[PDB]
């Protein structure tokens, strides 16, 4: 081995945080407008909590490459 | 005298200190009995512009300028500039050629301390040198060699900012110990507590070889700090010791303009010269004609800022450690005839 | 063999973290959309839900390159 | 074998997450209108989703990069 | 091989990616005013597609660039 | 050397935990504005608005567990 | 340890710069919202520090990394 | 001999690539004014279509200077 | 080797560099809604300046980060 | 010379490629400002053409600096 | 020998980097400036200053490149 | 040495940019608001000015990192 | 000899660079905002050009940086 057994980890790390930064940005706009939306009426918080519940599928194949790299170690 | 905002404030001053308040006076009226700053600007002000340009060739422009003016208030005509929307009256333009006649005096005299005129001009004319290049006299302080002179230029820089600040300071302080404004004595004395520690600690941090009485020193500045901190009550002074800190690095940008203007004029001029030089004998005329269209459009580019730089450096500043800004006094107004 | 690994697996995190900042700035958009389509008419919940989940075929695509690049190392 | 691998793969990265990222960028706002056009009209489903499918190009051209510099390794 | 085809191969990948990322930046804007200017009207159908089939040049160009330099690999 | 390994294992760790505070902040930004508007206007959605604050750091555990997960690399 | 410590050095900085920067885009439109509140009411002003408070924590996670890393020294 | 080689050419991928980056984010807006003219009047096509045409200069000075350092390869 | 030196160098500088332009990015909307709050009226400066002026913790640890990593040079 | 002439080469590149970028940000805002008058007078298209081809000129010193870069290689 | 590649990499950096600045900044002010012509057709003067007063940036990066160059 | 020079010399470089993009960012919104305040108003001056000219602080401790960095060489 | 010249070119050009793009950015709000206080009243001619005068401090201490690091060739 080598340097390369410390640049995957480099990889490791750079993968999860821009799966993090793309699921930051996504989940600003959606809690909003989905908490101006719960202020109007709360009766939708189910629906609001499910729409900003999808967006971090993101991290989990963020999580899933940097766990397959850890083996790969 | 202490019945509130009642008094009407005029200023006055000795006849050579008249043209400047023009500049002090649009900011805020001053509060009656406050100190007024009108007689600081006259020495401070074509100094440091002076220290800025240095360059003999755009004062004599400047002096030519002037002249033009005071045919202007001669004539006793008013000047008209409708693109720009000004009206102004052949007094203020009596002014203003006061203002300019002490800016080139200040800007001739720190230009021939700095030789270079448009730029580089001895390699072409030896009357100015170097030791490398021989010539009648050599360049006392060459400002293109930022290997030893830097660091004197940001020295005396520096001091200038270190002067003006405990100046601003102990006027703060005289007046709040005179107006029985003494929370006022005792921020200015946290204030100058604070700033002699700061500038010894960072004086240590940075050259010393022996320690002696500088320990003590900061230590009786910092005391003095936390003292003044302490019983006054208020808390707010803390961040803004590190923003009087800003105020004392903040007078760097003179010696930053000059720097960047000269090298500008001489990188001109020697592409002046190395145009007389290469093309041979007809090169001379392509290379003035180029140098001079070149340093008229640098010159209306940048005579602006290089103007702006001193005198916001006497307004953000030193208006603002004496107390200048934070109330308005009332106008003086007479009822006399409008004529 | 061996120097070469580290610069595959840091191909591999920035293809799928690239990827999911690309999705993640359109579902930021789009779901904010259809959070406010379901809060005002409710009747929409089924064509926001597609709407909102077809863009993530970039995120696909940045597995199906990550896993071809894990079997090639 | 060496450096030469490695980077080959790092630029198959970079083709494809920035391919999607630009896409990511593109049916943000497009999807944000369509949406929008979908809610207030009901009759411009065809027109919002062709418009919405057509900026997938940029990325399968960027699989056909990643799939001739695969073949290139 | 060679390493320096290697690196000719990163810029390749940065290259189109770039490209696509500029002209998914184009396509967001004009496509979103067009998919209103189709809901409204829905008689300035061709110029609407022309309008968003300006932007495919900037790839196009891209692809070029990845030719000249395939054939230089 | 070895040494040289880790040294850039742990600006990885360094990179991995600076964009997961980047993007739970840019969302956090948005999220409190919406929260805190709502909050003055109506004082009584208090707890609505702290769980729809802290959702989103998530993306910071899972940040700091991964830095761990290299941590243990030693 | 030679250039291994200084490659600690770029971590730690890097680490608490962009824990720094998360910090502030929060910060910035959380004390804007804050501040509009506290100018129209003034009696919300508890309110307004605690929720101006919380998006200090990657600050403290940041500089806990920092701190892990400087007992690696 | 060699690395060189593909040092100018990242640098070609990097010129072209930048170029369309720049061009694509303003034909963006430029587009977007066109087709609200064009929508509202559609006599406006010619002024419309040179506004948007102007951009290109930028991606032929790119296609220059990859011609200079292609012809220099 | 100096590498260990510059390496400590450029992480301070880089660390006190982002903490600073987060702190900016923070103290523009937060200044703004402040003098705004001013302008109207000219009476909440104790509340606009403390509000302004309580982001100068990212950057005081952000040089206490330079401070420390001078002190291990 | 050896592998001065490949770093050379990509100064040029992104010379002139940040140079096209910042002319284009400007002409975006600039032309469809523009667009915008040429819409409603169809009189100020003298205007117009001056103020668009004044920030063009961002790209003769692109140019001029990659070509004294150019008489070196 | 080698380093001179940096030294054009410098260059680039610079000149790039002051283009991209001026040009956000002329963007905000020609579109004001045109907006003002558009309604006015008199403040043309005042437009033009503001918009020639904005590229100090590329001058300055022409120095930069400049002395950079005569160093080379 | 050199490199230990010329690494030094870089972080200084980043140093002091990234403080004077900090300071230009809240610079630009700090002083629009200003110029808007003293232009309906024309007695909002100290106010404006002293809550403009603040947030140089960032440039000096930037000037600060860069001058004692200079002086340990 | 060392390549350290070279480097610190690399370090000069990055801060003048950066100081450049922070002024920019303050520039742009700035001048717009002047300009649109302008078109109303022409009286307000001065106070415009000061406030658009001030931030050139930035790129004053960015080329102080230059010559500074310029002194050591």
């Amino acid at each position: 081995g080598g340097l390369d057994r410390g640049l995957i980890a480099v990889g490791m790390g750079l993968a999860v945080g821009l799966a993090a930064l793309g699921t930051g940005v996504a989940q600003a706009r959606i809690g909003a407008a989905g908490v101006g939306a719960i202020a109007e009426d709360r009766s939708n918080f189910g629906t609001a909590l499910i729409f900003l519940l999808l967006p971090e599928t993101l991290v989990i194949f963020g999580l899933l490459i940097a766990f397959i790299l850890n083996g790969r170690l | 005298h202490h019945e509130a905002d009642r008094i009407p404030v005029v200023l006055d001053n000795p006849p050579w200190a008249k043209p400047f308040e023009l500049l002090v006076s649009f900011l805020n009226t001053p509060k009656y009995g406050t100190f007024d700053p009108t007689p600081v600007v006259p020495v401070f002000f074509p100094f440091w512009f002076g220290m800025i340009v240095g360059d003999i060739g755009y004062a004599l422009l400047f002096y030519l300028v002037g002249r033009w003016l005071s045919g202007y208030v001669k004539r006793n005509e008013p000047l008209v500039i409708d693109l720009f929307a000004l009206k102004l009256k052949p007094q203020v333009i009596g002014k203003l050629v006061h203002i300019l006649n002490w800016m080139v005096f200040w800007t001739v005299v720190w230009g021939v301390i700095y030789g270079e005129f448009f730029g580089t001009f001895l390699e072409h004319l030896g009357v100015f040198g170097t030791p490398e290049h021989p010539g009648l006299i050599p360049i006392l302080i060459h400002r293109i060699d930022t290997a030893k002179t830097a660091n004197l230029l940001i020295l005396l820089s520096v001091a200038f900012g270190v002067v003006l600040v405990f100046f601003g300071l102990a006027l703060r302080a005289y007046l709040g110990l005179k107006h029985r404004h003494m929370a006022h004595f005792w921020e200015g004395v946290g204030y100058l507590g604070g700033l002699v520690g700061v500038l010894a600690l960072a004086a240590s941090y940075l050259g010393n070889l022996q320690a002696g009485w500088l320990q003590g020193l900061m230590y009786l500045g910092f005391g003095v700090f936390l003292l003044a901190v302490l019983m006054s009550r208020i808390w707010l002074m803390i961040p803004e010791i590190f923003t009087q800190a800003g105020h004392i690095l903040s007078h760097i940008r003179i010696y930053a303009v000059g720097a960047a203007g000269g090298i500008l004029a001489g990188l001109l001029t020697d592409v002046g010269f190395a145009l007389a030089e290469r093309l041979g004998l007809l090169g001379v005329l392509l290379g003035l004609l180029v140098a001079g269209v070149l340093h008229l459009l640098i010159l209306l580019l940048t005579t602006l800022g290089h103007m702006l730089q001193p005198i916001r450096l006497l307004w953000v500043e030193f208006f603002t450690k004496f107390g200048f800004y934070e109330e308005n006094g009332r106008p003086y107004r007479p009822f006399k005839s409008v004529r």
